[PDB]
């Protein structure tokens, strides 16, 4: 749960040249992007998750 | 064959489509030695706050682009710890790797020369006058060539066949150099070390080399490729050393 | 590098372009042995007459396409002799060698993900429901994923973010799974072993697992390239197994 | 200073088969030519250029 | 593994995008030795003057093209000093080395085969009739075959299935051949010793093999790509010897 204190940064990306196409090509085009953690990677201090909730039993 | 890694300091440049590297003239950077010094003061070392990439500004490559030309240093000279050390220093010294990169569609083609000039002295556009300081260079923006003469006063004669040098531009290949032909390739990559005739020298008086970007073959496509078509260059310093702390210096 | 070939019976299976090849969790099939067994009686074999490639019937990838799926077995319940041997026995074991097919020119742009789901308990749009058979599998014709929330009875709630599972689509890459990106590579190729909790089980009520393949970068192309770009499975069981014969059902 | 006497002959290209491209392509192109001297090479007797002149000092 | 390069005299090919080499019947070209020869007089080998390549002329591959043939030799009988040793000599001998040259972008396409064929006897298009030599060669002209059947005096039946030779045009595969598929390769080589029944004979009375170039799959392309592909022929002779000097011949 980062604070001030605890920040991290940020990540940004830019055009270095640019996108170049031949005719009869599509101009528009997409890029996808994956996460994972490297192999110095822990964690600690276990608790509860805040993403699943009820209201009552029977669910 | 095709693919190369390189790293310096946090920054790392990968490619899938390149030819081969260029060291200037078969040597490698490095600091200087004890029998080759003048200057009696420890150096200063910073080694991986100023060995690192940094990236300029894009140019848009058209179907009439003269060409475009930089000056090294003073286009970093706001870049971070290594302008930082640059404004307080008198003495500096250090190499380069400049890497230039390009990318198009096979149905595209061209043609762009790469290549870096030591003491790239050059003309005034009056034949009785000089040249100002901003007509040479501004900063991180490139400087850019014309098709025709040139007038104006303490400007550049700037027609690309003379390369504001009073040559015949299809002799650049004596220099360090390499081809961006966009069937083949699409970066190029020269390595440079220091070359001066004093082994350091003060970096905002001097400009070492000059970057020169020109397209032999003009950009051509059909129907509905992509029009737009960028240029992006690279540069990190190597062995970087400063000598002669005082005050900081203001242009 | 990039061409492979896989024999199987009397199937052979060629491919130029693949990428590489996914064993699922390190783990090759192979037969049940005698320290892990429950079952008594002697087990039949047919080892070519079963251990072949099948292909399904293809579907149309087009501009709009959420994706689709199938469940395996019951997918293959009336492939020859595989089918037969099925309907004939109440247990059976088996792996198998998935291949997904998808070929257009380099002037397409899409990427399919493929990918392999033990255990896949879908839910039904209708909260307070349950689904029919129907609903889950029509044997070697696909499902459709929809592009927005289902209504319906007993149908599955098939809105593609979800994967009729409740969990975000994205993270489907934690089960075996490769990609077909149109740039690179035309087919994928998966091993799947024997995954399950007891050491064999009865084919026509377990479905063992789905196959998935959902499309994240929709199929575009521009003036006049071809319009038609279909995709087609095959798949052949391996170390092929069945116990306790009796006469055959019917459903 | 070449004459009849030292003459060196002649360079000429032709089309062997043609140039075949694909639809949305240029149809035209460009080819560019290099020049050099192999290992076997020298020259002999020093002289002044002709292609630099001036009037007057102060040039 | 596809970059190939051909030297024989002061000439040179070069090749980025070739298949492989075919040897006719795995025999090399070679002179003529003693235990083999009958005719006395010693022979002359120029052997540097005749061993090179020639170019022919070309052809326009149009979206309706039959095909081609050549006749060698009697195709090189004003090629340098080789025709010239040709018009002075009563014998002669000698192996070739065919190259064929036609390039298109990966948006062309269009298969052609290129096919040798020794002692080519030739039919007419009238049936009790027979040919002139005019109708089986015009030098370094190619003949051209026809897409239905033919009519006229003294000339060749050339509808291409029949090959003028009153056989299948698609089992013309026995004979030494390669294909030029435009999506693959841009040229073909073919190596051919010498092929006859007598160790030596008259260079103008007879003729040794006949080139073939069959279109099989028709060039075709879209919107806005090159319409001009041509196809070039280049032949060099191989261990050529002459016996029998007299005074010049004239046809």
């Amino acid at each position: 749960q980062q604070d001030e204190y605890t920040s991290a940064g940020n990540v940004t990306c830019w055009y270095q040249t640019g996108i170049v196409v031949p005719a009869g090509t599509p101009t528009s085009c997409s890029i996808m992007c994956f996460v994972s953690a490297c192999n110095d990677f822990s964690v600690r201090l276990l608790k509860d998750t805040p993403f699943i909730e009820q209201s009552a039993l029977l669910q | 064959d095709r693919v190369r890694s390189i790293t310096l300091g946090n920054s790392t440049i990968t490619t899938q489509e390149s030819a081969n590297v260029v060291v200037a003239y078969g040597r490698w950077p490095e600091y200087l030695k004890d029998n080759e010094a003048t200057a009696e003061d420890q150096p200063t070392q910073p080694d991986v706050a100023t060995c690192r990439f940094y990236t300029l500004e894009s140019v848009t490559w058209e179907r009439d682009s003269p060409g475009w030309w930089w000056k090294f240093p003073d286009a970093l000279k706001d870049m971070g710890l290594f302008g930082q050390n640059m404004y307080y220093h008198y003495l500096g010294r250090a190499g380069y790797t400049i890497h230039v990169q390009c990318n198009a569609s096979k149905f595209h083609q061209g043609c762009l020369m790469v290549v870096c000039v030591p003491e790239a002295e050059m003309g005034c556009s009056q034949v009785d006058g000089t040249v100002n300081e901003h007509s040479l260079s501004e900063g991180e923006t490139a400087k850019k060539f014309a098709s025709t003469s040139t007038n104006g006063t303490n400007t550049v004669q700037s027609i690309v066949t003379n390369a504001g040098m009073g040559v015949g531009v299809g002799n650049l290949t004596i220099f360090p150099h390499q081809w961006i032909n966009l069937r083949t390739n699409n970066c190029a990559t020269i390595v440079m070390p220091y070359i001066n005739n004093v082994p350091m020298d003060n970096m905002f008086r001097h400009h070492n080399f000059t970057l020169m970007i020109i397209p032999f073959v003009p950009l051509d496509y059909s129907s509905d490729s992509s029009t737009y078509v960028p240029i992006t260059v690279t540069v990190a310093p190597m062995c970087a050393e400063y000598n002669g702390l005082r005050l900081a210096t203001s242009l």
